[PDB]
């Protein structure tokens, strides 16, 4: 998208967009969340049988 | 003895002076860029993490190299040449440098994501007020299939 | 302050002259004698030089033509 | 492109009966004494390529291909060609200071070239 | 102490030779906050002493 | 330290030959990115007879890129650097932009002074470390000049060590070469 | 120990009658930067105003209906009536039918100019150009309410009471003598009408002084 | 498995995840997160050691450059590489600047001072004035062939 | 407005000496939280309180130096003493001493809690002194005030004074420093369902809890209105 824009636009509107996917993209990463915990990975346990 | 005309005549000069930064080790001509300083209560510069990247650094440890442009072409070449602004793609093979590779595109992605469909997946709007309901409450990203007319 | 500096390079186009140009603008606005075209916005010479380069106003040859019919009207 | 330089020749062709000449200056003296002055002054030259070290020895200004990795034997060897530098490469300009011919300089250094051209 | 341990800190201080340790005592009597007087019962308490 | 810009143009007809890296399995680069920031020379000529396909000194601004797509084309003669007759520096006409110049490349500058550090830019490389043949999808057999000879099968022997084949599918795009040597018998 | 400061530059700037953005003056540590979201929160989730909420048209009641020349199908006509702030002074909600001629031009002005029920904008369109010249009736209604409500639950095509359209608020630094730490607020908006920036600050403001009497008593 | 029992014994999720509230807007954040207690420790290398800063300072006894193993006004030399990258920027007046002003020789300090205060930012290309020294040299100036144009 | 229903707090607990729970009656959503933001921003931080500004000892200077029999040493008693929390009347700069003689515990009774000084958790560990001849006396200036700051600001203007034996003290001044603004759903049945709100605030014992949510909402309307222009 971002190739796209500096070919079809130009580079005023392209710092714009950056700082305010930059901006954006803090804000919705606040927003979600999505932690990380162990059950976050599980193992599948064919392989107990498999190796 | 530091008064606070010393301080806002600091700040005056430094509103039309920019300076110019750059990283240790040495490897890339986007290892140093110039930038419209602003003043900082803090012991370490903070970069923009737009071109994190394009200092090759990590936020690890690292003392960055600050550059005054004491002459007025000087000043001219960097706010031309040596700006960041000036810099966008990767000068080597032409790819675009300034590129999101931290989780700002984690954002983007999950804003543009839907496990299957969330509450009020089926609703269907305009715009907007999109971000009034998610904000509160309506629907939300993970919703899927909600009707929209985009101009 | 001036974020991108692109109307300029357009009006010049070999992205060097125009550093000189707002130069030799800026050196002249600075020392006097001079009067900012461009209504300013309580910034340095400089930029009021660039943004007047970039409005299509100042460059290599209006100067030029200026400093002769001051010269010559010495 | 820059691999290769100080070409090897074979016929002097009225211009010289040696070897390891630029290839470019070669060039540009058969251009300017066959087309202009003597066509039959035709010297056969075999252009070759090297490594990196030795070609470093080959530079025109006599300040510079001195630092490079020793100069006191060039040193004596500038001292025995009496050259001059002759402010060549960005370097020299850098080493003397003198407007690097690249980007504001160049011009200015052009334009002193202006100034040069009148004197 | 940082909740989480693994067991070795205790001893690894008692062999860091950084803090102080009782050899031979039975009961501290007199404690300044420089100063520590410990009365050795006398099956520590060896003779002569 | 040696490269300058200083001659806008070579006026050379002296060029090089770009093709698409058609490596190993198949085409390991497209000849659609190879050039695009290149100018080159009056070898753009459309794929039919008597028919351009552009003029002798272009640039490929984008849609040169399209329209020679259109016409399989995967080689041309460009201007490139060395043949920029002008001995010292080279053409413009034989630099390009090759940067955020979306101009091509200024006066005064030195893309060698851009590069010599390119080539050492990625310096987290590592160091310190004709019987099976199979194609790849239709395609013709295009052996270049493989010398044939009578075999002891019904079939041509290669003479020549040197043969190589080149899969031709519909048009001038290839797949793979599959050379094969002397010892090499005409299956198909 | 207690002497509070505000925010006292008030100084806003619009870019038009639709576009602006007001500034707050630095003032102390977590006062520009709460009140801001504060702020923002409540011109979102509740604001006072009125609109229209549904129309009542002659034929078929489905919403997968045909244009028939219309040209303008039942989201089209329903969205061009809805976003308009219709208006009634101290009434409740008021109904307004329309006929006219083919012309084609829709705007907001053909609807019955009651005593109460107004449009800002009377270039509004409320429907798209026809390819015939039929009469039918509108039969639209103008609503006011508190904040916002859809028209998903309370059928049928939109209810507008909140009149903001887009809101976001920033916090810059300020100094005082040595010690910068001052987070002004700012908000910048862009909009529908109807509601002067000042105007509708004073507002707000009122409301939340007139409310926070009882919990300080 | 006996970490989820414990939190179950101690009353917490056997997962850990938990809704959380914003400190700023106050929105319930989805996605309920873990948390905990991690035990942290600081870094021998302190950032008040790291600071340092340098304008013009004191010189050394050797080539008339700052230094005397003294931890006043230290300022890293320009790089090789460095210096390599900054003429590839063609910033030939910044660098003609680094290798006029950025160093040792304070005979022109006093021009670079009163120009800048004159506001004149003006400098001189004059020589590298220690290859003028270097002329000096010269096999005593024995090497002059110096045809200056 | 409009049917605005403007509660009155009601039901306003407080367990303890050191804290309280308010109740109040319900109010609408989308608002309730930020109020309950403002309150506690308004009643913790802007909080008018008391703590320790000036230390003194005639045998124990600004060193860290342990005094005779005491424990603890001049950092490390006031690490222990700021543990607690002490009074000071409608004025400010107040002074607490604690002063004891003696091998026993240490603690607040042996200390000036005046009338506009005064002590409620009156047993901590305050470094007994273990030596007989020792007899303990240092002096804290318990003073009045709203936000944190450290010792170095007080270098300006005492310079030629904190002299040699006058220390002078920090404090971080958030006198409530802890508010819990919680908004649900519930106390309204005849009209619109309503938010309630609830603040656990708690201090250390420096000002009254319904007068902080008092001087928190006054500020809530104060900078309420100051939007208008």
């Amino acid at each position: 998208m971002l190739n796209t824009c500096y070919r079809i636009l130009g580079l005023k509107p392209t710092v714009i967009f950056a700082d305010q996917i930059m901006y954006t993209g803090f804000a919705y990463a606040a927003r979600s969340g999505a932690s990380v915990g162990i059950d976050d990975m599980v193992i599948p346990e064919k392989k107990h049988e498999i190796i | 003895r530091e008064e606070a005309v010393v301080w806002d005549i600091l700040d005056e000069v430094i509103r039309e002076h920019p300076v110019l930064l750059n990283r240790a080790p040495t490897l890339h001509r986007l290892g140093i860029q110039a930038f419209e300083p602003v003043l900082i209560e803090g012991k370490a510069i903070q970069l923009h993490p737009l071109v994190c990247a394009a200092y090759n650094a990590d936020f690890d440890g690292d003392q960055m190299a600050v550059h005054v442009p004491l002459t007025l072409e000087a000043q001219l070449e960097a706010r031309a040449l040596m700006m960041s602004t000036n810099n966008i793609l990767s000068p080597a093979n032409g790819e675009p440098i300034i590129v999101p590779s931290q989780d700002v595109v984690l954002g983007l992605y999950y804003m543009t994501r839907d496990c299957v469909n969330a509450k009020g997946e089926g609703m269907v709007l305009t715009g907007p007020k999109e971000a009034e309901r998610l904000y509160r409450s309506g629907l939300a990203s993970l919703h899927a299939r909600v009707k929209v007319r985009i101009t | 302050a001036r974020v991108t500096v692109q109307d300029a390079v357009e009006k010049i186009g070999n992205r060097f002259d125009l550093v000189l140009v707002a130069a030799r603008r800026a050196r002249q606005m600075q020392v006097g004698g001079k009067d900012p075209l461009v209504p300013e916005e309580n910034d340095k010479t400089t930029v009021i030089a660039l943004r007047e380069i970039e409005e299509g106003l100042i460059n290599n040859q209006i100067l030029d033509v200026r400093e002769r019919q001051e010269q010559q009207e010495q | 492109r820059q691999m290769l330089r100080k070409a090897t020749i074979v016929n002097a062709g009225s211009s010289d009966f040696l070897e390891g000449e630029q290839v470019e200056y070669s060039r540009v003296k058969i251009a300017n004494r066959e087309l202009e002055a003597n066509g039959k002054v035709g010297a056969t030259y075999s252009r070759d390529l090297l490594g990196i070290t030795k070609a470093s020895l080959a530079t025109e200004s006599f300040i510079s291909a001195a630092s490079f990795q020793e100069t006191t034997r060039v040193l004596t060897e500038a001292a025995v060609a009496g050259k001059r530098d002759e402010l060549r490469g960005l370097k020299e300009n850098v080493i003397v200071g003198r407007l690097i011919p690249a980007g504001t300089g160049y011009a200015y250094h052009q334009d002193r070239m202006r100034r040069r051209a009148a004197g | 102490k940082p909740l989480v341990g693994t067991g070795m800190e205790r001893a690894v201080a008692v062999d860091s030779g950084v803090t102080a340790v009782a050899k031979r005592g039975g009961v501290v009597q007199y404690v300044d906050a420089s100063r520590i007087v410990i009365k050795v019962n006398e099956d520590e308490m060896y003779p002569g002493e | 330290q040696d490269l300058v810009v200083t001659e806008d143009d070579c006026g050379t007809h002296e060029g090089i030959m770009m093709t698409p890296v058609i490596e190993g399995g198949d085409v390991k680069e497209p000849l659609r990115d190879r050039v695009l920031g290149r100018v080159t020379a009056e070898d753009v000529l459309k794929p039919g007879t008597a028919d351009i396909l552009v003029p002798r000194n272009t640039l490929l601004h984008e849609q040169w890129c399209d329209l020679l797509e259109e016409n399989s084309v995967d080689a041309v003669k460009v201007r490139s650097v060395v043949s920029c007759d002008t001995d010292f520096g080279v053409c413009a006409h034989c630099y390009g932009r090759d940067l955020a110049r979306g101009h091509i490349i200024n006066k005064g500058e030195a893309i060698g002074v851009i590069a010599a550090q390119s080539i050492g830019e990625p310096g987290t490389q590592l160091t310190m470390r004709e019987s099976s043949i199979q194609v790849k999808n239709k395609g013709s057999i295009k052996l270049s000049n493989v010398k044939s000879v009578v075999n002891s099968s019904g079939k041509l022997v290669i003479t020549s060590r040197n043969t190589e084949l080149k899969l031709i599918d519909e048009f001038g795009r290839t797949k793979e070469s599959y050379k094969v040597p002397y010892g090499a018998v005409l299956a198909k | 120990v207690t002497e509070f400061l505000k925010p006292r530059l008030v100084d806003i700037e619009q870019v038009s009658s639709t576009h602006a953005k007001v500034t707050l003056e630095p003032l102390e540590r977590g006062f520009g930067h709460t009140l801001g979201n504060a702020l923002r929160r409540i011109l979102l989730s509740s604001m006072p105003g009125c609109a229209v909420t549904e129309v009542e048209i002659d034929g078929v009641l489905h919403e997968y209906s045909t244009k028939e020349g219309v040209q303008e199908d039942i989201l089209e006509i329903l969205l061009n009536l809805k976003g308009l702030a219709v208006r009634v002074q101290g009434k409740d909600e008021v109904i307004l039918t329309l006929n006219k001629s083919g012309i084609g031009p829709v705007t907001a002005a053909d609807i019955t100019h009651d005593g109460d029920v107004e449009i800002v904008k009377p270039q509004h369109v409320i429907c798209h150009l026809t390819d015939e010249n039929a009469s039918i009736s509108m039969r639209i209604k103008v609503q006011r309410g508190r904040g916002y409500v859809p028209a998903s639950t309370r059928i049928l095509v939109d209810a507008c009471y909140s009149p903001v359209e887009r809101i976001a608020y920033n916090v810059e630094a300020a100094r005082v003598e040595q010690r910068t730490d001052l987070d002004k607020l700012v908000i910048e908006m862009e909009t529908n009408g109807t509601i002067d920036p000042e105007e509708a600050i004073r507002r707000a403001a009122t409301i939340l002084a007139e409310q926070l009497e009882a919990f300080v008593d | 498995a006996e970490i989820k029992e414990l939190l179950k014994l101690g009353d917490l999720p056997t997962s850990g995840q938990i809704r959380l509230y914003d400190g700023r807007t106050g929105e319930q954040f989805e996605r309920p997160v873990t948390v905990g207690y991690m035990y942290m420790l600081k870094l021998n290398h302190l950032v008040d050691d790291k600071m340092h800063a340098r304008s013009t300072g004191s010189y050394s006894l050797v080539t008339q450059q700052p230094l005397g193993g003294k931890a006043q006004f230290g300022g890293q030399r320009f790089g090789e590489m460095e210096v390599w990258a900054l003429e590839a920027y063609g910033a030939a007046y910044t660098l003609q600047e680094m290798l006029t002003v950025k160093s040792d020789d304070v005979n022109g300090r006093t021009k670079m001072y009163k120009n800048i205060v004159d506001g004149n930012h003006q400098m001189e290309p004059g020589m590298p004035e220690s290859f003028n020294v270097l002329l000096k040299e010269i096999r005593s100036l024995g090497i002059n062939i110096e045809l200056e144009d």
